[PDB]
């Protein structure tokens, strides 16, 4: 139970917000950064 | 490489984290080791269109 | 000398030498021990003997096992257990003094 | 002990009652409530709990015929199956996510011929990571485990 | 039958005192009880070889071991390289009773013992209970009758 | 969000797993006799039998033995549950069943109960002042006193603060007046011998019993050694022939001792354990103490021992290598991605995976431990392997 | 000086008893001559360390020792490895008798 | 071996620690051959002779 | 290591000296190790500069 | 009983033997504690004599 909380909420986070954003870092550091 | 840091976290705890560090970069390099020696002659042959 | 060298033995050889890296350590003195110096004319006076005097002092300053009042096993009913102190050793020079 | 005047020989029976117990009378040990005796065993400093246990087991196994009539055995407490147990709770996870990783698998990929591929690969380096263990010594535990399933 | 007093001061300083020398030693801590059983523990730094540090200990307590009293001679003066805790604790029990509790006790601490204190990974055994040893109960009136003394 | 939940998430080493055993520790008051000892080890063994019969599978108590020390005041008694399985629920865990049993136990006047669980390894911190300058343990006691009643004053950072030594006791001490022996004619050896034999075993020889070797013991029989009284029944024999009894040439008072002396690193000391405030982490509780100990008496030290001790070495490296970590994989990122600037692009993903293990790890109360960490050091992993898996394409 | 019986029920099972807590202990066999002498063989798995088994097994009867009776410790008690065999056996010999 | 070169006899407690108990001659008594006619055995009958 | 070992330790013992006791280090080889090497990483520095 | 029985399988088991020797005669002297003290003479001195 330990490890799966860790992981498991990592994970769901993991997936419903970093599609949504790392698309936005992508754009910006090739956008304010080179 | 994330992992392989901790490995050398020392002390009595040491032990602990190191053999996960270890187990895991272990792991991915047999991952990537089959998956480059047996996904790629197994995609052939096996995978149908 | 004998004070300052007594106090190293006393409290310090014991801790530095169990310190990590370090070997044996030889310590320039000695602690204190409780010379019983003697006068042969004394003795002659009294008509003792050395002798007399190790085993009269290995005698007064034992220190021996008592058991325990009242120590298992119990006789069935009891509501009392305490060990029982006999001779102690001896813990300062007048109290060797006292001997006799 | 000795022969006093007229005769007279005093023995030890008559001095002192004699009676085979215990060296020592401080521990008493009772089980469920009921007389009881047992071992204390504590574990040598780098040697295999499991495996100390087993030999302990089969050592005592060596002796139960002998035993005298109604003397019974018994394990009122053992850590080692909880570690034996645990470690193979484990197990059931990492055999249980292989089957939900291939369920998922199968859902997206909709094609079970391309669904077989990836099946393949997971068991080889699951088996494989315990050979690259035993090189390095690693000893199967908890979290090497915990190092498989993550 | 030792106060505690006596135990740290003629039996638990002897073998401290001359406790030096050895390598890799984190802290040494000792304890004397009522009971009369000194039980002077070692821990070494972490990583260390047990197999020679129990060497090292002991080589000094010899130093040491001819400076103890007579009776602690003669008793099982140990030096165990085993842990704190109990592995495992193996009960003895006698279903029909027709055993008293220290009958058990005689059986498990004179067979057992001796056979599960030598398997391999075992460091320490202690017993709940004692093995049997004669006992001559004195009656004071009686020796007193007598003109006889312990 | 990431930063706030990961700092009040408490510190903590592994959970106490519920392993199907718990010891129960049984201590009576001073000089209670080992009969006391089994009437209460019957209430323990009669209750795991009666309020947790759905539980508890066989009860091993064992009298006169304990870790705080051997004695007759002293009782532990080894329990086993039933399988896991078992047990369904959690009201029916290794820890809900203790704190039935402890607060079951108040109720045991005479003696102080409580079952605790056996810790994650085999073997709170373990604190412990040292009479390093020869103050005597009469005086390291009041010392040792002083520090726990004036623990009392921060309940807020500390907690459960308590000794471990057993407490003085009275002893029956005797002193032979070494002129009275010599004028009745009795040797110093003697009166030591059969008082040091009758009122305990002296090892004597050894006998052949069923074809092994044993040991015979000589002691004086139960009921002639039980009260102070009987010393003067105790006849030693002059060496003139003459009987005499021990009150003609010794006297006896009732005084205090200790039962059990202990020490550390070559000097006195005494062991005192304890919970680290409610709530808050170890760490913490471990600067007060020292604040306490300097204003101590003079020559009364202090040093750390056990699990405690662990902590005092390598304390912090956790913050230290996450920051080589996080340089390796940008260093190895940039190797890989043709550039100093992309690699960010799946570093400033790292906190959208980390704050869902935080997230949820608070929202269970996971106590930041040893499988916390591998839990962050893997979904960080987690989110680098699906931003890799996102920016790589787009690249 | 010791019969059979003297010396199995007075050497061997005290130093028996007290050889506990060996490192990778095979099997211990002994067995108590006339004549006053006794030979206990201890067996360790194949691969063990030979002088690390040897200085354990020989500290647990430092512990023993005195346990045993005192013409034993007079006599002293030695610990050889046995399982290697002789290069050779240099014999020494008279050719005259003159010195027996 | 007392009286010239001393002779450990047995231990005692100083400040909680355990020290040697040593009987020794006094200095002046035992540094010259001469002094060595001065030391007296007790015999059976008590005459110490020298 | 044992040397900054054994100077720890004496550190914790100070404050319990009695009054008027000091302790002084006559006689150490560390304080030669520690230039040495400190001599010899300068020289290596310098090396490369030149 | 037990080698008795392997005298009885030749074509299984051959040349079956013990390997320790046999009981010998032997020479008992019983010292009468009754006897030992009414003549005044020490149980130990026959002991240590014989």
């Amino acid at each position: 139970n330990a490890v799966g909380t860790g992981v498991m909420g990592g994970m769901v986070t993991a997936t419903v917000l970093a599609i949504f954003f790392v698309p936005v870092f992508f754009v910006v550091v090739r956008r304010r950064f080179s | 490489a994330v992992f392989v840091p901790m490995a050398f976290f020392g002390g009595s705890t040491g032990a602990i984290y190191r053999q996960f560090s270890i187990t895991i970069v272990s792991a991915m390099a047999l991952s990537v080791l089959v998956a480059l020696i047996l996904t790629p002659a197994l995609c052939a042959t096996m995978l149908k269109p | 000398q004998e004070d300052i060298s007594d106090y190293v033995a006393a409290n310090m050889k014991d801790a530095i030498s169990r310190t990590s890296g370090v070997g044996d350590v030889q310590l320039f003195g000695s602690q204190y021990a409780m010379r019983i110096w003697m006068n042969p004319n004394e003795l002659n006076k009294f008509q003792l003997t050395p002798v007399d005097v190790i085993t009269a002092i290995k005698a007064q300053n034992a220190q021996v096992a008592a058991g325990q009042l009242g120590g298992t096993p119990p006789v069935k009913g009891q509501q009392l257990n305490a060990s029982i102190i006999a001779q102690t050793r001896l813990t300062s020079t007048e109290e060797f003094g006292k001997i006799l | 002990l000795k022969v006093n005047q007229d005769g007279s020989r005093v023995l030890l029976r008559d001095v002192a009652k004699i009676e085979l117990g215990g060296e020592n009378y401080d521990i008493i040990a009772e089980f469920n409530g009921q007389p009881a005796s047992g071992l204390g065993i504590k574990l040598a400093t780098g040697a295999n709990a499991l495996d100390t246990a087993a030999a302990i087991r089969a050592e005592l196994a060596k002796m139960e015929p002998f035993f005298p009539s109604g003397l019974k055995i018994v394990y009122p407490y053992d850590t080692t199956p909880f570690v034996k147990i645990s470690i193979h709770e484990v197990v059931k996870t990492l055999v249980e996510a292989i089957i939900l990783v291939f369920l998922v698998m199968y859902l997206f990929l909709q094609n079970f011929r391309a669904t077989l591929i990836p099946t393949i690969a997971v068991p080889v380096v699951l088996l494989g990571t315990f050979a690259v263990l035993a090189a390095f010594g690693f000893s199967i535990n908890t979290l090497t485990m915990f190092g498989m399933v993550l | 039958g030792a106060d505690a007093k006596t135990v740290q001061d003629t039996v638990t300083q002897v073998i401290e005192q001359n406790m030096n020398g050895i390598d890799n030693l984190m802290y040494m801590s000792s304890n004397s009880d009522s009971t009369g059983t000194v039980q002077i523990t070692l821990t070494f730094e972490s990583g260390t070889d047990a197999d020679i540090a129990q060497v090292q200990v002991q080589n000094k307590l010899q130093l040491a071991m001819p400076l103890l009293p007579q009776e602690v001679q003669q008793q099982g003066v140990s030096v165990e390289k085993s842990s704190s805790s109990f592995l495992m604790v193996v009960g003895v029990i006698n279903t029909d009773g027709t055993m008293t509790q220290e009958d058990i006790s005689d059986y498990v601490a004179a067979n057992m013992k001796d056979a599960i204190s030598r398997t391999s990974g075992v460091g320490d055994v202690q017993l709940f209970g004692s093995q049997y040893a004669m006992r001559i109960w004195m009656n004071p009136n009686e020796l007193n009758k007598f003109q006889l003394t312990p | 969000g990431m930063a706030y939940l990961f700092v009040r998430l408490p510190s903590s080493f592994l959970p106490d797993e519920d392993q199907g055993v718990f010891m129960t520790m049984v201590q009576l008051p001073a000089g209670a006799t080992q009969e006391r000892t089994q009437k209460v080890l019957n209430e323990v063994t009669h209750y795991y039998l009666t309020k947790e019969k759905n539980n508890v599978e066989s009860v091993f108590a064992v009298n006169g033995f304990g870790f705080a020390g051997r004695g007759q005041n002293t009782g532990i008694a080894f329990v086993s549950l039933k399988d896991w399985a078992d047990r369904p629920g959690e009201e029916n865990k290794v820890e809900a069943i203790t704190m039935r049993a402890t607060r079951a136990f108040s109720q045991i006047k005479d003696a102080m109960v409580f079952a605790f669980n056996l810790p994650a390894i085999v073997e709170g911190f373990d604190f412990e002042l040292i009479d390093q300058a020869g103050l005597g343990h009469e005086k390291l006691t009041q010392a040792r006193n002083q520090l726990l009643a004036e623990a009392a004053k921060h309940p807020d950072m500390l907690t459960s603060v308590r000794p471990n030594g057993l407490e003085d006791t009275p002893q029956f001490k005797i002193d032979i007046d070494q002129e009275k022996a010599q004028a009745l004619g009795v040797s110093i050896n003697d009166i030591n011998t059969t008082l040091g034999a009758a009122w305990g075993g002296s090892y004597v020889n050894d006998f052949i019993d069923r074809g092994r070797v044993k040991k015979v013991y000589v002691m004086s029989e139960a009921k002639y050694r039980m009260l102070p009284d009987d010393i003067g029944d105790w006849y030693v024999r002059a060496a003139d022939g003459q009987m005499v009894p021990f009150s003609a040439f010794s006297s006896s008072r009732w005084e205090y001792g200790s039962p059990r002396l202990e020490r550390y690193n070559g000097l006195p000391s005494m062991e005192i354990l304890g919970q680290a405030a409610p709530g808050k982490s170890t760490g913490e509780a471990m600067e007060l103490m020292e604040q306490l100990a300097s204003k101590l008496p003079t020559g009364v030290g202090y040093d750390w021992t056990g699990m405690s001790y662990q902590e005092r070495l390598s304390g912090n490296q956790a913050p230290s290598l996450y920051a080589i970590s996080l340089i390796v994989v940008f260093l190895c990122l940039a190797a890989l991605y043709e550039s100093w600037s992309i690699p960010f692009s799946v570093m400033l993903v790292v906190p959208l995976g980390v704050i869902g293990a935080l997230l949820a790890a608070t929202f269970r109360g996971l106590t930041n431990d040893v499988y916390f960490q591998v839990g962050l050091l893997t979904t960080i992993g987690l989110s680098a392997k699906n931003a890799i898996l996102i920016v790589e394409f787009a690249k």
